[PDB]
RNA sequence: GCGGCCCCCUGGACGAAGACUGACGCUCAGGUGCGAAAGCGUGGGGAGCAAACAGGAUUAGAUACCCUGGUAGUCCACGCCGUAAACGAUGUCGACUUGGAGGUUGUGCCCUUGAGGCGUGGCUUCCGGAGCUAACGCGUUAAGUCGACCGCCUGGGGAGUA
RNA sequence: GUUCCCGGGCCUUGUACACACCGUAACAAGGUAACCGUAGGGGAACCUGCGGUUGGAUCACCUCCU
C-alpha cells in the first residue's frame, strides 16, 4: 500500500457572470512507509473529484528519503515562501510530535520518533511542502561520508 | 575532420555566454568558438546512446525551425525511430499519457480509414475522414504510435525548447542536446554543445546518433 | 520664418515655420509654469517611447506569422 | 556623421564662423545631437563658442528684431 | 534575383532581413524559402519556368 | 571596512558555490591557511598553497560532488560583536555529527570533537555544513 | 585650492624628499597651510553653503590626523606645532 | 534646490604615472549647521498673476469652475518659526556578485590615417541572471550576501493633537 | 459601404465597487487628476498661490514630405 491522506481542505470561488459558483481544493500527500513520498495539489468543483487528481500529481512526485529507522538524521529547517519549519530528529524520541497539516505525512513515510514545529507561515500548502523541502534537504550520514571524509567514523567517530 | 571544419565555429553575438563556462570561447566580436566540452563530449553521447539502446531505447528526435526539420524526418525514419520536425506539442512527455488519448483515437481512425467507412458513406463525410486523417499524420503521425515511452529525448536547443528539457526531468531520462552559447544547461544530463541548428550540421550531427543508436539493438 | 520664392509660387509652403518652432515657444508660454509639471510627463513618455524601441528588439527573433 | 569633428580634433574655434555655421541654421538655431553624428563634447563646445559670438553680434540671436 | 529562388547576398544570409550571422547554415525563411548560404554558391543557383 | 577577514571568507565560498567555481583566491592570515588544512584531512577543501611574498595568494580549491555543494549550510559563529566561548561539554556538533565546528582552540585551529580529544575548550568560529 | 609655489615650500621644509607630503608631520601641515589660503574665502561673503562642508572635511580628517600623531610620537607632534604653528 | 553671459573669491567629484606617514577608518543620544515655500517686523517696490472683497451668471443658493479690477504676497538684503510626498518613499562607510543599448565627463595604447577598437573610475535609465519577497519588481546606483552605528513599530481611531 | 443609428459578441484600459454606478471632495481622466507641507479665508467638504512626487489616465484621429 502507499497510504492516502487529506491534509488541507477549502471553500474558494470563480463567480461568473450571472450568480456565484465556488469551486473545492485538496491538498493530499502518499507515502509508503519508508520516506517515499509524493505531494499532489488537486482542485475542481468538488472534493472527491479533487482528492482523486491529488492522487494524481501524488505518485508523480514520489520521493526518496533514507532514515534511520523511525528517527531521522539531522536537524534541519525548511525554506518556503515564508515557512520555516524545523525538524528534530531526536533518537528516541518517543513518538513523533508534530502537529496538524504536518503530522499525517512523517506518519505515511515511516518516520515515527520525530518532532517538529512549523514557523513563519501559516498556509498548510506552504507548510507541507516546507517539510518536503526538508526531506530533499537532508544529507544522509553515507552521503556526507561520500561528500567529504570517506569514512563514516571519520565524519562522526 | 574539425567536424565540417566548423563544429566550434561562428557564434552569435547575442550568445550572451552565462553559457560562457563550458565553451571556453575565442571570440570574434560577436564571439564565435564553443570550442571545448563542445569537442570531447560528442563520444560521451555515444556512449549512453549505445547503453540505453541495450536496454532496448526509443529515440524522440526533436529539430523544430526548418534548420533540422527534414533531416529528422531521415535520421528517424531511416532506423526506426519516431520524431518531431513539424510543430512540437508542449506536452509530449508530460500531456503525453492525454496525447496518447489522441493516438489511441489515430489508432482507430487509420483502421477505419483502411477497413471501416472511409469511403462507405457521403463523399463528404468520407473526405472528413480524409482531411482529418492527414491532419493527425503531419504533426502527431512522427510519433503515431509510440508505445513504448521515448527513453532519450532529443532537443535541437536549449536556446529554443528549454521545456522540452523541462519536461524531461519529470523521468529524469537522458536528455540528449545540440546546444549554443546562449542556452542554460538546466538538467540536460549529456549535453552536446556546438554550434546553432544547420542542416548542414545536423546532417553530419543527427545522421551520426541514429546510427551509433543502432550499435545498442545488436 | 521668412519665406519668399521669388514670384512663380501662388503658394505660402510655411513648412520652415514648422521646422523652426511654431508650436515649440508656446508650449510652455501659453499656459502657467507650473514648473515641475512636464518633467513629470516627460519620464511617462520616455518610457513609452524606449519600450517602442524594446519593441523593435522584440519583432526581430520570430514574428512567425 | 560629419568631418568636421574628425578631422577637426581639439577645441572647434569661432574667429571663422563658418564652421559653427554648420551647425546652426540660417534662422539662428542651434543644430541637435540626433542629427550629425557628434558626441556632446563637440556639441557643448560649439555651445561655448556661440553664445559669444552672439553678445558680440557676430551670430545673430533670433532672425529678425 | 529572387531569395526565395536564390537568396543570401551576404555569407550566410537570409535575403528577408532575420538570419545574418554566419552561424546560418541551412536554416530558411519560412515565408520566403531563403536558404542561408554561401552567395558563392549563388554563381550555382539555377532555376526554372 | 573588510573588518573581519575569516568572515568575508566564508561570503566568497558561499557565492563560490553559487558561481560554480573550483578555486578562489584571498589575501591570507595563518589561521585562514590552518583552516584549510584542517578541512583537507576533513576532505572538505583540497590543496592549498601559500605563494605570495608582500601579497600572500593563497588558493583554495573547492569541491562538488553530484553537482552538489560540499559546503551548503556554513556560517560565522564568533562574530566581532558577540564572540561565543564553549567549554569541553557545552561543545555543540553540528548536525549531531554530520558536520564540524572549526573552533579556535588552544593548539590553534581544529574541530569540535578534537578539542574535545585535547581536553579544552575555545572560540567556536564557524559552523561547517 | 592651496597655490602651488607655496605648496612646494612648506613641503620641502617639512619632508626629506620634495614628494615627500605623506608624512604626518607635513599632511597636517598643508592641510592648515590650505585653510590659511582659505581664510581669504570665509572672511568676505560669508555665505558659502557648499564650501562650509569643505572646511568641516578637511578640518575634520586634521583632527584625527593630530590624533594619532598624538599617540604616535609626541616629540615630533610638539615639533609639528613648533615648526609651523598650528596648536593655537 | 538651481538653467543668458562675464568678473572676484572658492568648493565638491575624478583620472595617467610615481613618491610617503603606515589603519591617522566608520557610525553615533544630548548638540550644531544647511534647510523649498510661506507668515511677520523693517527699508525700497509693483508690469503679469493672485488669498479677503465687489459685480455678471451656470444654478434651487454662491462667499465655487470663468472673466473685468484688486491688497498680503511674488523680488533683494538682515533675523525669527526650524516645518514637508525634504519620496528613484530605498539611512551611512567598506567588501563581493554572468551582459547588451545608451546618455555624460577624462586618460593610456595602436596606422587619432576618417565620423574607431581594446581597458580603467564616478552619476544615472531600461531589459534580465544568481537572490529575496505576499505580489508588483529592484537587480553592479539593489528590495541580493555580511560587519558596524543610530532611530523607529507592537491593531487602527482618539492623535501625530491638547 | 460601416464612418451615422438600435441590439449582440471578442480583445484591451481603469476602479478605495462587488452589499457589484447642506454639497458630489476622493475612487473611471469622477468629466477641475490625486497626495504631503506652509499661510489665510469660508456654513461645511475644501479652495487659491508656491515647491515636490507618482501611491496617475490616453498617447487613439483629422491635414502635409520619400
Amino acid at each position: 500500500e502507499l497510504q492516502e491522506k487529506l491534509i488541507a481542505v477549502n471553500r474558494v470561488s470563480k463567480t461568473v457572470k450571472g450568480g456565484r459558483i465556488f469551486s473545492f481544493t485538496a491538498l493530499t500527500v502518499v507515502g509508503d512507509g519508508n520516506g517515499r513520498v509524493g505531494f499532489g495539489y488537486g482542485k475542481a468543483r468538488e472534493v472527491p473529484a479533487a482528492i482523486q487528481k491529488a492522487m494524481e500529481k501524488a505518485r508523480r512526485n514520489m520521493i526518496n528519503v533514507a532514515l534511520n529507522n523511525g528517527t531521522l538524521q539531522h536537524p534541519v529547517k525548511g525554506v518556503h515562501t515564508g515557512s520555516r519549519v524545523f525538524m528534530q530528529p531526536a533518537s528516541e524520541g518517543t513518538g513523533i510530535i508534530a502537529g496538524g497539516a504536518m503530522r499525517a505525512v512523517l506518519e505515511v513515510a515511516g518516520v515515527h520518533n520525530v518532532l517538529a514545529k512549523a514557523y513563519g507561515s501559516t498556509n498548510p500548502i506552504n507548510v507541507v511542502r516546507a517539510t518536503i523541502d526538508g526531506l530533499e534537504n537532508m544529507n544522509s550520514p553515507e552521503m556526507v561520508a561520500a561528500k567529504r571524509g570517506k569514512s563514516v567514523e571519520e565524519i562522526l567517530g | 575532420m574539425l567536424k565540417a571544419g566548423v563544429h566550434f565555429g561562428h557564434q552569435t553575438r547575442y550568445w550572451n555566454p552565462k553559457m560562457k563556462p563550458f565553451i571556453f570561447g575565442a571570440r570574434n566580436k560577436v564571439h564565435i568558438i564553443n570550442l571545448e566540452k563542445t569537442v570531447p563530449m560528442f563520444n560521451e553521447a555515444l556512449a549512453e546512446l549505445n547503453k540505453i539502446a541495450s536496454r532496448k531505447g526509443k529515440i524522440l528526435f526533436v529539430g523544430t525551425k526548418r534548420a533540422a526539420s527534414e533531416a529528422v524526418k531521415d535520421a528517424a525514419l531511416s532506423c526506426d525511430q519516431f520524431f518531431v520536425n513539424h510543430r512540437w506539442l508542449g506536452g509530449m512527455l508530460t500531456n503525453w499519457k492525454t496525447v496518447r488519448q489522441s493516438i489511441k483515437r489515430l489508432k482507430d481512425l487509420e483502421t477505419q480509414s483502411q477497413d471501416g467507412t472511409f469511403d462507405k458513406l457521403t463523399k463528404k463525410e468520407a473526405l472528413m475522414r480524409t482531411r482529418e486523417l492527414e491532419k493527425l499524420e503531419n504533426s502527431l503521425g512522427g510519433i503515431k504510435d509510440m508505445g513504448g515511452l521515448p527513453d532519450a529525448l532529443f532537443v535541437i536547443d536549449a536556446d529554443h525548447e528549454h521545456i522540452a528539457i523541462k519536461e524531461a526531468n519529470n523521468l529524469g531520462i537522458p536528455v540528449f542536446a545540440i546546444v549554443d552559447t546562449n542556452s542554460d544547461p538546466d538538467g540536460v544530463d549529456f549535453v552536446i554543445p556546438g554550434n546553432d541548428d544547420a542542416i548542414r550540421a545536423v546532417t553530419l550531427y543527427l545522421g551520426a546518433v541514429a546510427a551509433t543508436v543502432r550499435e545498442g539493438r545488436s | 520664418i521668412k519665406v519668399r520664392e521669388n514670384e512663380p509660387f501662388d503658394v505660402a509652403l510655411r513648412r520652415f515655420k514648422r521646422s523652426c518652432e511654431k508650436a515649440g515657444v508656446l508650449a510652455e508660454v501659453r499656459r502657467r509654469e507650473f514648473y515641475e509639471k512636464p518633467t513629470t510627463e516627460r519620464k511617462r513618455a520616455k518610457a513609452s517611447a524606449v519600450k517602442r524601441h524594446a519593441k523593435k528588439l522584440a519583432r526581430e527573433n520570430a514574428r512567425r506569422t | 556623421f560629419c568631418r568636421f569633428t574628425a578631422e577637426g580634433v581639439q577645441e572647434i574655434d569661432y574667429k571663422d564662423i563658418a564652421t559653427l555655421k554648420n551647425y546652426i541654421t540660417e534662422s539662428g538655431k542651434i543644430v541637435p545631437s540626433r542629427i550629425t553624428g557628434t558626441r556632446a563634447k563637440y556639441q557643448r563646445q560649439l555651445a561655448r563658442a556661440i553664445k559669444r559670438a552672439r553678445y558680440l553680434s557676430l551670430l545673430p540671436y533670433t532672425d529678425r528684431h | 534575383f529572387c531569395a526565395r529562388i536564390f537568396g543570401p547576398v551576404k555569407d550566410y544570409e537570409c535575403l528577408c532581413g532575420k538570419y545574418k550571422r554566419l552561424k546560418h547554415r541551412g536554416v530558411i525563411c519560412e515565408k520566403c524559402g531563403v536558404e542561408v548560404t554561401q552567395t558563392k554558391v549563388r554563381r550555382e543557383r539555377m532555376g526554372h519556368i | 571596512s573588510m573588518q573581519d577577514p575569516i568572515a568575508d571568507m566564508l561570503t566568497r565560498i558561499r557565492n563560490g558555490q553559487a558561481a560554480n567555481k573550483a578555486a578562489v583566491t584571498m589575501p591570507s592570515s595563518k589561521l585562514k591557511v590552518a583552516i584549510a588544512n584542517v578541512l583537507k584531512e576533513e576532505g572538505f577543501i583540497e590543496d592549498f598553497k601559500v605563494e605570495g611574498d608582500t601579497k600572500p595568494e593563497l588558493e583554495l580549491t573547492l569541491k562538488y560532488f553530484q553537482g552538489k555543494a560540499v559546503v551548503e549550510s556554513i556560517q560565522r559563529v564568533s562574530r566581532p560583536g558577540l564572540r561565543i566561548y564553549k567549554r569541553k561539554d557545552e561543545l555543540p556538533k553540528v548536525m549531531a555529527g554530520l558536520g564540524i565546528a572549526v573552533v579556535s582552540t588552544s593548539k590553534g585551529v581544529m574541530t569540535d570533537r578534537a578539542a574535545r580529544q585535547a581536553g579544552l575548550g575555545g572560540e567556536i568560529i564557524c559552523y561547517v555544513a | 585650492s592651496l597655490s602651488t609655489e607655496a605648496t612646494a615650500k612648506i613641503v620641502s621644509e617639512f619632508g626629506r624628499d620634495a614628494n615627500d607630503t605623506g608624512s604626518t608631520e607635513v599632511q597636517v601641515a598643508l592641510l592648515t597651510a590650505q585653510i590659511n589660503h582659505l581664510q581669504g574665502h570665509f572672511a568676505e561673503h560669508k555665505k558659502d553653503h557648499h564650501s562650509r562642508r569643505g572646511l568641516l572635511r578637511m578640518v575634520s580628517q586634521r583632527r584625527k590626523l593630530l590624533d594619532y600623531l598624538k599617540r604616535k610620537d609626541v616629540a615630533r607632534y610638539t615639533q609639528l606645532i613648533e615648526r609651523l604653528g598650528l596648536r593655537r
